[PDB]
């Protein structure tokens, strides 16, 4: 965690029912949109850490 | 310069509608002052604080 | 250790930082595109844009 990895997701379809459809998640909070919400929208980039 | 009484009676009725018009633009705090952007990223209970 | 408590067992943490700006999209989600519409009053989305 102190040398962490970040990938730039861009340029494609995001299904984010593959994730919130889920139960294996011990936490999944959401700010700034909601998780249920997410497939409805766009981005520039998505930056995973 | 003589008719500035009545100009002046139209540029304040024209500033107080522009004030009116620019203040949409302002968050007063919330994630967003576009009324659609808080609708279309957030739930039902977390949209209406916003 | 395999035998440790919860609190001290290992997680996977993902965090996926989501980038809402002026600049065109290159991520979306799996919503479908359909027809343009021209002169009647439509509701309409483009990118997210409702």
């Amino acid at each position: 965690v102190y040398a962490w990895n970040r990938k730039r997701i861009s340029n494609c379809v995001a299904d984010y029912s593959v994730l919130y459809n889920s139960a294996s998640f011990s936490t999944f909070k959401c700010y700034g949109v909601s998780p249920t919400k997410l497939n409805d929208l766009c981005f520039t980039n998505v930056y995973a850490d | 310069s003589a008719l500035g009484k009545l100009q002046d009676v139209v540029n304040q009725n024209a500033q107080a509608l522009n004030t009116l018009v620019k203040q949409l633009s302002s968050n007063f705090g919330a994630i967003s002052s576009v009324l659609n952007d808080i609708l279309s990223r957030l739930d039902k209970v977390e949209a209406e604080v916003q | 250790q395999p035998t440790n408590g919860v609190g001290y067992q290992p997680y996977r943490v993902v965090v996926l930082s989501f980038e809402l700006l002026h600049a065109p999209a290159t991520v979306c989600g799996p919503k479908k595109s359909t027809n343009l519409v021209k002169n009647k009053c439509v509701n309409f989305n483009f990118n997210g844009l409702t």
